């Protein structure tokens, strides 16, 4: 069951789920 | 498939052009329910199933 599919030192990331 | 085996197709996050098939006299039947058959490149949903 999939419903999406996507394909493209320090590293910083920010994660955040808002309005769906 | 066969019609007791109907397939199920899920449709997310895609642009479609139902001018091109309601224009198209190769259809025999097109029918729509709770939706004009005319008004409908307008409408968005979050899924469609086919």
């Amino acid at each position: 069951n999939c419903t999406f599919e996507y394909v493209s030192n320090l590293r910083e990331f920010v994660f955040k789920n808002i309005d769906g | 498939a066969s019609v007791y085996a109907w397939n199920r197709k899920r449709i997310s996050n895609c642009v479609a052009d139902y001018s091109v098939l309601y224009n198209s006299a190769s259809f025999s039947t097109f029918k729509c329910y709770g939706v004009s058959p005319t008004k409908l490149n307008d409408l968005c949903f979050t899924n469609v199933y086919a």
